Parts: C-alpha cells; sequence; structure tokens
RNA sequence: GCGGAGACGACGGCGGGGGCCCCGGGCAGAGUUCUCUUUUCUUCUUAACGGUCUAUCACCCUGGAAACAGUUUGUCUGGAGAUAGGGUUUAAUGGCCGGAAGAGCCCGACACUUCUGUCGGGUCCGGUGCGCUCUCGACGUCCCUUGAAAAUCCGCGGGAGGGAAUAAUUCUCACGCCAGGUCGUACUCAUAACCGCAGCAGGUCCCCAAGGUGAACAGCCUCUGGUUGAUAGAACAAUGUAGAUAAGGGAAGUCGGCAAAAUAGAUCCGUAACUUCGGGAAAAGGAUUGGCUCUAAGGGUUGGUAACAACCAACUUAGAACUGGUACGGACAGGGGGAAUCUGACUGUCUAAUUAAAACAUAGCAUU
RNA sequence: UGAAGCCAGAGGAAACUCUGGUGGAGGCUCGCAGCGGUUCUGACGUGCAAAUCGAUCGUCAAAUCUGAGCAUGGGGGCGAA
C-alpha cells in the first residue's frame, strides 16, 4: 500500500487518503485508492486516467 | 378463502376494478352515474460515465474467442 | 420470461423468504426489467411487488385448555402419561415448603412472637418433617405457647 | 370521571347514498356492549348524528376506537361493503370510511 | 460519545481548535434540546430543557464553527 | 476452502487462467493441426491434484 | 529477588443475569363476520464504547455466646471469636443517562413517465415461571485417576543514583501529535459443488433450534424459512414386494410357535422361591382411566388472638355429583408372562464383507 | 431405583433398634439422539451400494462417541489374541 500511494503521488500526483488491496482470482492485484477530499476523482478520471 | 395454507391479501393491495365496483353498486341499488365513478378512478463527464456504465454492465469489453477473426465470413 | 433473479432480489429487499414474495402476473415485462435493487424498490414502492403476510397459527385453543386446565379439567387418570414425579417432583414440593417454613420462623422470631430457643427448636422439628405446612406450624406454636402460659400462671 | 370523544366519518359515502347513517347509529345502539352484555349503554356512552354523515361517540368507560372499526367493519360485512370500503384512522379519535383505490379498466 | 452538563463548557469546547463540526436536535415529545460538537476523539452532547437557554447559546457559540440543524429524516 | 496459501491461491490462478477453449483464430493458420483444447479441464471431471 | 495473572478434571442439585417461550392493556394496520366473537394475527427494537448508582462470597471494628446459637434443598459454622450492630471491598449479560431516534420498523396523505419522492403520525405500559438455552456464583461428590506449557502483563521486597533561584523532576494524571506492513476473505459443505470411476438411497467434524399434545430435542400436527426435485399417461389379469382383515376351532401346522397375534402409559391394591441380603421386582395376580359442573388442600404482599380481613399468581394433588358410550394411555406412543436345565461371574471386547460366542479381557488368586 | 452423610419422633442404662423424612451413590436400570450390528425361508442379487435398504435388536454417563496434530513401517508394526 505505501508503494502504491507513493507511486501514484509521483507519477500522477495524486493524494489518497487510504487504499484497501487484494489479489483476484486471476493473480493480480486490485487497488482502491480513496482520494482526498478535496481533489474530485471524476475529474481526475476524465483528465488523467481517461476513463471518462 | 384459503387460511389454512397462506393469507390473504390484504384489499389495499389491489387495485378495483372500475367495472366490477360499478357492478357491485348497481347490485346494491344506487346510481353511479349521479355520483361519478369515473372522476374518483385512478389510471459532460458524468454523462459519459453513465453511458460508460450503462453500456459496461450491458456489453462485454472483449470477446476473446472472436477478437482474433474479423470479418462476416 | 424468467423473474427468478427478480424474485431474489425482492425478497432481500423486503426482508422476508422468497415464499412470501409476490409479483404482479399483469406486470411480468415491466418486473422483467428491473436488474438492479434500486428498481426492485421503485417496483415495491409502486406497489407491483408486495411482501404477503404470514400464515396463521392463533393460541386460541391453547389458551382455552390452558383455562380449562388451571379450572381443573383434564386432569384425570386418562390424561396424566408420567409419573407423579415426572409430573410434579417430590423435591421441588420438599424445598418449596421448607422456605415457606424457614421465612414464617424467621418473621416470628424477628416480630418477637417466639424467642431464639423456640426458634431453634422449631427449626429442627421442620427440618425433621413435623409439619406438612404452614397452618400446621402456626398451630404448633400456639399449642406451644398456650402450655408456657399454662406453665406460668400455675407457677 | 375522563371523558373520550371519538367520530366516526361516513361523509362521502352518506353523500353517495352508499352509508346509510342511521342505520349505522341503530347498529351501534344494539351491538355495543357494556360489561359483556349488548343493551347497557346507559349514560356511559351516548351516540349521536353531528350531520354530514357523521357518527359522534362519548364515552366515560374505556371504550376503544379499535372496537368501533371492528364494528363499523362488521356493519360493512352485513352491509356487503367490506370488499369495497375501507375505515381509516386519520387523526386521535377520528375513524373515515373512503374507496379503496379503483383503476381505470 | 460524552455528556456535557453544563453550557459554558460546552462553548470551550466549542472554541477549542479540535471542534470539528455542530449540530442542534430538538426533541419536541420530549421538550428538550440537544447540542452536539463532533471534536477529534469525543462526541460531546449537551442537554438543554426548552428555554430561552438554547436560543441565546446558538449565537453565543463560535461563528467560525459551523451551526447545522438536525432534520426528520436522516438522508444518505 | 476459503482459508488458503498464497502458494495454493496462486497455482489456482494458472489453472483458472488455462481453463479457456481455443482461440477462433488458431484453426486458420497454415499448417494447423490444433482443432481443441485437449488439456481443458473441468472442476468435476479432472483434479487439479493440489 | 519474591509473588500473582495467563492456567485448567468430571458429575449433581441450588441461586443471580441475558435471550427465547407465555399472559394482560393500549395505538396503528390486516383477516374473519349465516350466526358468534369489545375478536384472531402483525410492528411496538436499542449495539460497541463511556459516565453514574448498584449488585453474593470475602475481609475489618465493637462485643463475648450453654437454657448452645446462626443457618442450607443438601449440616456446616462459631472463645483460632458466633448471633447481633456497624463498615470496607471483588463481581454486570442490572437501573438511568450519552450513543439515540436523526436509525430501524409500522401506519397514513398527496405527488409521481422515469428522474425522484415530499410531508405527517407513532414506535407505549405491565405481569409470570420445578419452562428452554447460554452465562456467572456459592456449595457438594469421585479418584491406588488429582485433571498442559510457554509467550505475555502486573504487584511487591530492596534502596542504587538524583535535585531545582529567569525551573528541576526517576509523575503509571488530563489533554494534545504521529503511525499501523504482508497473506486469506467468492461459493458448496452435500439424495448434484467432498470421497466412493457418476449429478451413486453409502460415508464425512461443529454452531443456532419456535407453538400444541406429552414425562419428554419420542411419535403426530402447525409457524418462520425452504422445497414441490427424483421418466410420465392408461388399465387393475396371474405371480410377486409392502400393508391389512377373517366365522368356528385354537399349534391339530412345522425339524423347531418361524412369523404373526397378544402385553404395554399412568394411579391404586398386591407381589413367591432363591439370594453374595445388595437384589429377584415393572416378579406373579388384580381395580380403574372420557366429558362436564363443582368442592378441598398446598403461596406472597399490605393493613393494626392478625390465631383476622383485602388484593395478587400459578401449577399440582385429593374428593363428589351429573352425563355419552360399541371404545375413554379412543390416533400416536407403548414389557407378553411364568416353571426349569446347561453355560460364562458381572460391565466390556474381536474375526470391516458368511461365525458376537462357553472365545478374549477383567477384578480376585498363585508362582518365578 | 434409591448407597453413604444428615434431621425428627419412639424406645433402650448405654451400644444400638424401629418409624418417617432428607440426600443423590452406582464401570445400576427403561429409553430419545449417537455408537453398534442380533434376528428375519425379509428387500436387493448383471443392486442405489465390490456389503446397501426395512423392521427388529444391543448399549446409552462410561473399559462411551468423536475431530485435528503427532508417534509406531513389512525379517516390521499394532493386537481386550
Amino acid at each position: 500500500k505505501a508503494q502504491i500511494k507513493q507511486a501514484l503521488k509521483k507519477l500522477y500526483d495524486i493524494d489518497t487518503v487510504k487504499i484497501n488491496t487484494l489479489i483476484r482470482p486471476d493473480g493480480t492485484k486490485k487497488a482502491f485508492a480513496r482520494l482526498t477530499p478535496d481533489v474530485d476523482a471524476l475529474d481526475i478520471a476524465a483528465t488523467k486516467l481517461g476513463l471518462v | 378463502k384459503s387460511l389454512k395454507n397462506r393469507a390473504i391479501i390484504p384489499r389495499k393491495a389491489v387495485k378495483k376494478p372500475l367495472s366490477q365496483l360499478e357492478d357491485h353498486l348497481d347490485q346494491l341499488g344506487v346510481d353511479t352515474e349521479a355520483i361519478g365513478l369515473r372522476a374518483r378512478a385512478q389510471t459532460s463527464a458524468k454523462e459519459r460515465l453513465a453511458r460508460s456504465r450503462s453500456r459496461a454492465r450491458s456489453v462485454a469489453a472483449t470477446n476473446r474467442l472472436q477478437d482474433g477473426v474479423q470479418g462476416t465470413t | 420470461v424468467n423473474l427468478r433473479t427478480q424474485k431474489r432480489l425482492a425478497a432481500s429487499v423486503l426482508g422476508c423468504g422468497e415464499g412470501k414474495v409476490w409479483l404482479d402476473p399483469n406486470e411480468v415485462s415491466e418486473i422483467s426489467n428491473a436488474n438492479s435493487r434500486q428498481s426492485i424498490r421503485k417496483l415495491v414502492a409502486d406497489g407491483l411487488i408486495i411482501k404477503k403476510p404470514v400464515t396463521m397459527h392463533s393460541r386460541s385453543r391453547a389458551r382455552e385448555l390452558n383455562l380449562a386446565r388451571r379450572i381443573g379439567r383434564h386432569r384425570g387418570f386418562g390424561k396424566r402419561k408420567g409419573t407423579a414425579d415426572a409430573r410434579m417432583p417430590q423435591q421441588v414440593l420438599w424445598m418449596r415448603r421448607q422456605r415457606v417454613l424457614r421465612r414464617l420462623l424467621v418473621k416470628y422470631r424477628a416480630s418477637g412472637k417466639i424467642d431464639k430457643h423456640l426458634y431453634h427448636e422449631l427449626y429442627h422439628l421442620a427440618k425433621g418433617n413435623t409439619f406438612k405446612h404452614k397452618r400446621a406450624l402456626v398451630e404448633h406454636i400456639h399449642r406451644a405457647k398456650a402450655e408456657k402460659a399454662r406453665e406460668r400462671q400455675i407457677k | 370521571k375522563v371523558t373520550k370523544k371519538f367520530i366516526i366519518n361516513a361523509s362521502q359515502p352518506a353523500s353517495d347514498k352508499i352509508f346509510d347513517v342511521s342505520a349505522f347509529e341503530k347498529f351501534l345502539n344494539e351491538r355495543i356492549k357494556v360489561d359483556g352484555r349488548v343493551g347497557n349503554l346507559g349514560d356511559v356512552i351516548k351516540i349521536s348524528q353531528i350531520g354530514d354523515g357523521k357518527v359522534e361517540i362519548i364515552a366515560h368507560n374505556d371504550l376503544s376506537g379499535r372496537y368501533l372499526k371492528y364494528l363499523t367493519k362488521k356493519f360493512l360485512k352485513k352491509m356487503q361493503l367490506r370488499d369495497w370500503l375501507r375505515v381509516v384512522a386519520t387523526s386521535k379519535g377520528v375513524y373515515e370510511l373512503k374507496f379503496y383505490n379503483i383503476v381505470n379498466d | 460519545p460524552q455528556e456535557v452538563s453544563d453550557i459554558k463548557k460546552f462553548i470551550e469546547i466549542c472554541r477549542r481548535k479540535d471542534a470539528s463540526s455542530a449540530r442542534i436536535k430538538k426533541n419536541p415529545k420530549t421538550q428538550q434540546i440537544k447540542f452536539k460538537v463532533r471534536c477529534q476523539r469525543f462526541l460531546y452532547t449537551l442537554v438543554l430543557k426548552d428555554s430561552d437557554k438554547a436560543e441565546k447559546l446558538k449565537q453565543s457559540l463560535p461563528p467560525n464553527l459551523q451551526i447545522k440543524d438536525v432534520p426528520k429524516r436522516n438522508k444518505r | 476452502p476459503s482459508h488458503k496459501t498464497f502458494r495454493i491461491k496462486q497455482k489456482l490462478a494458472k489453472a483458472q487462467k488455462q481453463n479457456r477453449p481455443i482461440p477462433q483464430w488458431i484453426r486458420l493458420r497454415t499448417g494447423n493441426t490444433i482443432r481443441y483444447n485437449a488439456k481443458r479441464r473441468h472442476w468435476r471431471k479432472t483434479r487439479l491434484g493440489l
């Protein structure tokens, strides 16, 4: 979780309050990163992640 | 009545048909036209994201069985 | 039209069993369009899905039988199936009787009707099964008082 | 001595000539039982009409609005109005009679 | 959750920088008003009877701290 | 069971990723001899042996 | 250095608490309504965590007990200090408050294509127990049986070092600040998700466990919650498998009363030989059992020989009249009994898949 | 069903005896589950089953039933044999 939040902060400049992680049945790790209330997840997903 | 096996549905849960109610009142001998039962009887980023949610549940994104072949024939 | 998913979701939403879920048979296509719990809740609010009431289990016969047994009916030898001790234990009867007698003796000693030596010997008589009930103990105390008063008047 | 007041509001069916208020009042007079016996009202329960298809009850005993609603449903069953008329409490001690919901077919 | 029995201590609790939020709950069936302040560790509840003291406390509270009245239904 | 080790879960993940039919573009290759997945596994038929 | 916690068997009755079950009133809703039924049913809930007040043992002070007393269902305690009076303390799944009514639940009126709802009214007061389940406490019983360890946490004995003058502190107090990585988490757990070659009538470890009858987690019927899945339609021959009845006789049947029938619950009368005196024994043989209407006994609290009245509560037991009858443990459930012989002391154990026994073991005894 | 221990009453110089209670012992007993596997011209016999099904039966507070971890390995082990 520490590496995940560091990677998000250094690459995409994203601040997170907490991160929950699981490992999927196919063998890859999935991270739910909750963002700080000042930043908007919809705005970040539209601009940086391109998830619109 | 079938109260041994199951309870009766309450009368407030079933919409009473106007034809049947008018027929029953006509049996009881009242003027339904004088009371008018017809009047009483009833009868952007966020948008793109919502569309993406709807399409995501409706249609699978990939098809590993058939993405390697294109063309109908 | 298959409505198994809708019946399961409606049971979860209404907080009942699936056998208490009622789906409107004249609205099957509109119920089939409901794939989410929000849509099921909307149909519940519209009244297309309702929770059926519980089937009757009345206690009226049990209560009348209880009143009859209280006033004394159905207590005969043809009605009894367990032994007398299995029905009412002698140990329970004895414990109740001993507690009643000891409570009465404590009350009389506290009020001052009997003194401490008389209390002690009556306690041991009650433990030795002289008195079968409170009236018997009271009458024994009264006859002992009469004998003591006669002895005092003679002396 | 405490006094309780009850209103049975049959204004809409009484105006619609569905509900007979005088017959309902007679039914209440012959069916309200005091101490487990009918015809024992006296000065404890008074039943009257305040007009506009409404029946008013003064009680000095512990007479229940649930009992009044039960007797009203019994009268509707006797008059073949149980499947069509509903007794709904609207205030403290006020029960109105109204039609069930009707759909255009 | 902790109960404050007295309005002045409620006021310096609201004056403290840990005081995150503040709300007013009215119970008309019981005839009482609860003032609640949410801080870092605890939620403090002050219970008052129906008086002028509740409305006077409402302006006597710090103005930077947001004071909100509790609605009848807690919507999510 | 629900309680499982990381090694077990990793090998089950590999088995889940292997459990698929062959892609349909495989059969159109020149000189192709693969007609189906001959190592297909099912949870009721053959055990993984873990 | 010393000590405490972690940290400990089985079984029996008794008491406290929670939950469930039961009864009454009230609000709201529902169902029944030929007739009766102020009716029958449904919601009426309150978490972790805190504050405060309480909760048996145990211990302390005074005092000195035989005419021995206190006291348990169960006989223990007391000049090694009882009763009594006065106190200190461990123990909450107890009361009130905060959480918290704003939640959850029930009902209602409008609005409502969806989007959405919007606004009201409630969520109250008691009682009962040889009930069921869990938990806690004080007791008691049994052993040629005496029923884990460690991590970890705390207390004490000791007295080493140590002082502060624009602050010292070797304070387990309050508030304030920061942080909590890895891996598992779906679903089945079985008449279809496991093993038996299978979607196999087999086998495979646990937790929760409602109402009625009844002694009863027996059998039978019902609620919640689940199912309605096991190739189907028609006909009703023989012979089968399963379930039954049969006049008169009553073991004449058969190697052999095999199988079936008969007995059976409870209350009461009564019960032989033999015996290791514990048993035999439910020996044997008899009387009875429904319904209804009553009567009597068995408790608690309050009130001034009160040795009396009132009120409250629930289940047992005995007695009597009346009444239907072919039946009354009316289904269900549920010993046939007896006279002897051989044999092994008994309880127990084994030939998984043909032998459960006079075999094996056992305690007792004897020898090396 | 009712062993020790205990209480009361009646005797007995006492030791003891009798009567009525209390108490809750036992590799005790009827019996639900569980465990086992007695009997039946039983069912089944290319079965539902390479040992199953029905009724009946034994035992049921312990020499009872049972999970997991661990130990004993073929000239062996284990064996109420």
